[PDB]
RNA sequence: AGGUGAAAUUCUUGGAUUUAUUGAAGACUAACUACUGCGAAAGCAUUUGCCAAGGACGUUUUCAUUAAUCAAGAACGAAAGUUAGGGGAUCGAAGAUGAUCAGAUACCGUCGUAGUCUUAACCAUAAACUAUGCCGACUAGGGAUCGGGUGGUGUUUUUUUAAUGACCCACUCGGCACCUUACGAGAAAUCAAAGUCUUUGGGUUCUGGGGGGAGUAUGGUCGCAAGGCUGAAACUUAAAGGAAUU
């Protein structure tokens, strides 16, 4: 798993942990 | 370099900036070289060219005015008539002006 | 199910005045059908092809010549100089490598109503006993090359509009005055006018066009 | 590890170069990286060479010559074009002929 | 001073309206409000007198400009297109 | 290589290296008492002059100032020194 | 002393036009297409497809009266191979053959700037 | 007021009676309060000066023409608003101009044409913000404002 | 006609595809152009004009330690992405679909909005590579090649030996890399630097410590966002990795 779509994976799991952590600001 | 030129005439020369003290120098007979800025009053400029043939002097369309000669003529404020009565170890007498 | 060859009448192609074979060639015209005339149907064409044949001068293995069609009498049309071509076979072949190619551009009207713009291409070349297998110019100096290039075409151009202008220009005259000033500089191999093409004429006027056809 | 001096192709003195097209899949690589030919033939063929002077017209006229330039890919240069992984002593081999 | 941050002289549209909005008003409203230059009279005595307008402090020199600027690129390069082609109009 | 003296070397690969890397660094210029025709003074004129050295009497010319050492201009008698 | 003219020949990949026509082509005579000679898609560029295409042209020249011809080669150019296909190769030795004053033959394809962009792709045409 | 670029005042004569009717051309993005122009064809190019346009050139723009070459100004009035023109044939006069959405008219070169853009650059490239000034806006045009939408009536 | 390994969609016999006379748009600058130039890095591949810059060389000019390198901090930073307007010619993320394919949401094909690029702002990341910091003198020869400098009764310029410009040979510093052994170093590959390192110390910036978790949690902080600068822990694991050989 080359790390180019692997900083793909945590960083759409990065906008997801931001907006469910900002549902409950 | 017309910029260092009269650098050493306002170091050493009688210079005289302003219509009044340059036209009232002009009235007296003692001033050879009148600079006129191409972008102040051609009223003003035009009486000045009128005064040039008049007091025999080499006039000089500065590539400049107010804020240009000026910048030059090490002052702050604001000039387009630098009305040189006589010079002193720069030979702007026979020059390109 | 007519097959308009039929139609299509022969024509006949008439060079000014300053070429070899003033009978330039035989090509199509077009019958007058319906909505449609002759003399007045065509002209708005070109005569491109190899100017050592036009010229006859077999040395002149590339170059060509453009010609576009003016007035037509006694369906003998009398085409006019439209300008120069270049075989793009010789220009790759003066293009050499390790060397350094200078291609020229400008303007320049007659003294008799018209506008055309010439060319005038350049490259360098060795030394008597040159050693580099490379050999450039200064740069400074290729601008002092294009400087007098187009200063010198533009010079001579001055008289009977482009009909003296071709007087000189296939035999090659240009050459001689232009390696002259490259010559107190970088001497340079080939030195031509390459192609180049009009754009303005005074207008239909063949009065003036009389002087090459008689 | 690396196995070329100039990187992968030539590439010192600068920092960056202007990739140009490849005359194949039209893969864009570097103009340094781009491995060029001249093939200058002619439009004649390997058998109506002299079948074209012959029902030609002309004192043998001249003939014309294409001089085309051909830029590759390095992938594709490899499917076919002069390479054929050279051997590892001759890699920094280089000729001419 | 810092009596605002970014805000700078579009800080009173508080709440009222929206941000991107009056970051964009900031750039053009810093403009005419400015007191720009009368270059006639070489002294920055012109400023927005109406829209269009620039009138000069000094010898009273109303100027004709643009609906923010004294001229935007507009009549900039316009400006240079008479000044390049009044070139084959004597030369 | 090896063994070599630095004292008396020869006046070769003397003036001949670089002035800075030779040893103690000598000037590798002079001047030229040319002389003015139309008078008869002459110009103590320094090799590398870059300022256009004319005449002091009936003033006109004394070499160009090239990108090096002003080469005389035409007609002029140049002397070492 | 004969009446000349032009052949344009079109060696472009997969295809080949021959349309002789006259120094300024405003005028043209014949054309027959590559695959006029041969329906078959695959075989558009290959070589006995361009003799037939060119001896068909033959003898259309014949009937107008036509004598000396110049052809003008053409690479499909511009942003795509710019290498003559294979079709520019038997075509100019089929009409060579067929009877005709071959002359001043010269080229002119399209110059391929570069400048505009060429259909594939930076990561190319991976086939 | 009622228009976002001003109204050059320019004042003339009369060669035919000694007196003086201020006309009134349009402002030009380049011109001073007794700045000089100038018409009829054989004046210099510049601008606020007015000539037909069998005096200029390609590439060169004007405002404040016509369609119908003489009826005292028609295009070319409007804010950041500008005329170029492309082509160019004497004999029978049509020279051929370039519109705002791209569109293009031939017409006569005895077409007046004064040279400048006018006044008003990137005026409605700035946000309204507040209905106030969009209601003023109007204050001087039309009760066109505000605008009911038509699905909600 | 287009196209492919070969097809099909697509434009078909209201004239396509192909030829040519003209016109406009935007794009780009081919060939010349390479183990070369310049730029601080990114980069910059046409011409002219203006306006300045930069830098080697050379100088029997001026000052006179003014320097070196740098946390925090500041200018520029390709491209993608972006706010918005001049406008997308080509190409072309997405998408649509032609087949291939057991399937094909891909690879190849046709079209096509973002973008392209400009005008004004942004984000600050790239295998941003010379995976090799800046500065210091010395351990090495060679051929080249770049720029300027000196020497030549030398080549040519021939219009008179006219002045000289280009070229040829030695050397030269400052450029650019390469070749040669490598004394030495180095795990080897290699490397005139990674030499001058157990015989270990010319000054100094920055960074790393088995591997995962992981540029991740969280906080701050910059950013219009995407995300960027900043940066864990638990837990688990005795192998992971580099080079070179078989």
């Amino acid at each position: 798993m080359r790390a180019k779509w692997r900083k793909k994976r945590t960083r759409r799991l990065k906008r997801k942990r931001r907006k469910v952590r900002a549902r409950s600001k | 370099s017309i910029n260092q030129k009269l650098a050493l005439v306002i170091k050493s020369g009688k210079y005289t900036l302003g219509y009044k003290s340059t036209v009232k120098s002009l009235r007296q007979g003692k001033s050879k070289l009148i600079i006129i800025a191409a972008n102040t009053p051609v009223l003003r400029k035009s009486e000045l060219e009128y005064y040039a043939m008049l007091s025999k002097t080499k006039v000089y369309y500065f590539q400049g005015g107010n804020n240009e000669l000026g910048t030059a003529v090490g002052k702050l404020f604001r000039v387009g008539v630098v009305s040189i009565l006589e010079a002193g170890d720069s030979d702007i007498l026979t020059t390109l002006a | 199910v007519v097959d308009p060859f039929t139609r299509k009448e022969w024509f006949d192609i008439k060079a000014p005045s300053t070429f070899e074979n003033r009978n330039v060639g035989k090509t199509l015209v077009n019958k007058s059908t319906g909505l449609k005339s002759a003399s007045d149907a065509l002209k708005g064409r070109v005569v491109e092809v190899c100017l050592a044949d036009l010229q006859g001068s077999e040395d002149h293995s590339f170059r060509k010549i453009k010609l576009r069609v003016d007035e037509v009498q006694g369906k003998n049309l009398l085409t006019n100089f439209h300008g120069m071509d270049f075989t793009t076979d010789k220009l790759r072949s003066m293009v050499r490598k390790w060397q350094t190619l200078i291609e020229a551009n400008v303007t320049v009207k007659t003294s008799d109503d018209y506008v055309l713009r010439i060319f005038a291409i350049a490259f360098t070349r060795k030394q008597a006993n040159q050693v580099k297998r490379h050999s450039y110019a200064q740069s400074s100096h290729i601008r002092a090359i294009r400087k007098v290039i187009s200063e010198i075409l533009t010079k001579e151009v001055q008289g009977s509009t482009l009909a003296q202008l071709t007087s000189k220009l296939i035999p090659e005259v240009i050459n001689k005055e232009i390696e002259n000033a490259t010559k107190d500089i970088f001497p340079l191999q080939n030195i031509h006018v390459r192609k180049v093409k009009l754009l303005k004429q005074p207008k239909f006027d063949v009065g003036a066009l009389m002087a090459l056809h008689g | 590890p690396k196995k070329r001096a100039s990187n992968g192709r030539n590439k010192k003195g600068r920092g960056h170069v202007k990739p140009v097209r490849c005359v194949n899949c039209s893969k864009s690589i570097p103009k340094d990286k781009a491995i060029k030919r001249m093939a200058i033939r002619n439009i004649v063929e390997a058998a109506a060479v002299r079948d074209l002077s012959e029902a030609s017209v002309y004192p043998e006229y001249a003939l014309p010559k294409t001089y085309n330039k051909l830029h590759y890919c390095v992938s594709c240069a490899i499917h076919a074009r002069i390479v054929r992984v050279r051997s590892r002593e001759d890699r920094k081999n280089r000729a001419p002929p | 001073a810092k009596r605002t941050k970014k805000v700078g002289i579009t800080g009173k549209y508080g709440v009222r309206y929206g941000s991107s909005l009056r970051r964009q008003v900031k750039k053009l409203e810093i403009q005419q409000h400015a007191r720009y230059d009368c270059s006639f009279c070489g002294k920055k005595t012109v400023k927005r007198g109406a829209a269009g307008i620039w009138t000069c402090s000094c010898c009273k020199k109303t100027v004709a400009g643009g609906a923010y600027t004294v001229s935007t690129a507009a009549a900039a390069t316009v400006r240079s297109t008479i000044r390049r082609l009044r070139e084959m109009v004597e030369a | 290589v090896l063994v070599q003296d630095l004292l008396h070397p020869t006046a070769a690969s003397e003036a001949r290296k670089h002035k800075l890397k030779t040893l103690v660094q000598g000037p590798r210029s002079y001047f030229l008492d040319v002389k003015c025709p139309g008078c008869l003074n002459i110009t103590t004129v320094f090799s590398h002059a870059q300022t256009a050295v004319t005449c002091e009497s009936c003033s006109t010319i004394l070499c160009t100032p090239t990108g090096g050492k002003a080469k005389l201009s035409e007609g002029t008698s140049f002397r070492r020194k | 002393s004969q009446v000349f003219g032009v052949a344009r020949i079109y060696a472009s990949f997969n295809d080949t036009f021959v349309h002789v026509t006259d120094l300024s082509g405003k005028e043209t005579i014949a054309r027959v297409t590559g695959g006029m000679k041969v329906k078959a898609d695959r075989d558009e560029s290959s070589p006995y497809a361009a003799m037939l295409a060119a001896q068909d042209v033959a003898a259309k020249c014949k009937e107008v009266g036509i004598t000396a011809v110049h052809v003008k080669i053409r690479a499909t150019g511009g942003t795509r191979t710019k290498t003559p296909g294979p079709g520019g190769q038997a075509a100019l030795r089929a009409l060579a053959r067929s009877g005709l004053r071959i002359g001043r033959i010269e080229d002119v394809t399209p110059v391929p700037s570069d400048s505009t962009r060429k259909k594939g792709g930076r990561r190319g045409r991976r086939l | 007021s009622g228009r976002g670029a001003p109204l050059a005042k320019v004042v003339f004569r009369d060669p035919y009676k000694y007196r003086l009717r201020e006309e009134i051309f349009i402002a030009n993005e380049g011109v001073h309060t007794g700045q000089f122009i100038y018409a009829g064809k054989k004046a210099s190019l510049n601008v606020g000066n007015v000539l037909p346009l069998g005096s200029v050139p390609e590439g060169t723009i004007v405002s404040n023409v016509e369609e119908k070459p003489g009826d005292r100004g028609a295009l070319a009035r409007a804010s950041g608003n500008y005329v170029i023109i492309i082509g160019h044939n004497p004999d029978e006069n049509k020279t051929r101009v370039r519109l705002p959405s791209g569109a293009k008219k031939v017409i006569s070169s005895d077409a007046r044409g004064v040279i400048g853009v006018i006044a008003g650059g990137g005026r409605v490239d700035k946000p309204l913000l507040k209905a106030g000034r969009a209601f003023h806006k109007y204050r001087l045009k039309r009760n066109s404002w505000p605008k009911t939408r038509g699905v909600a009536m």
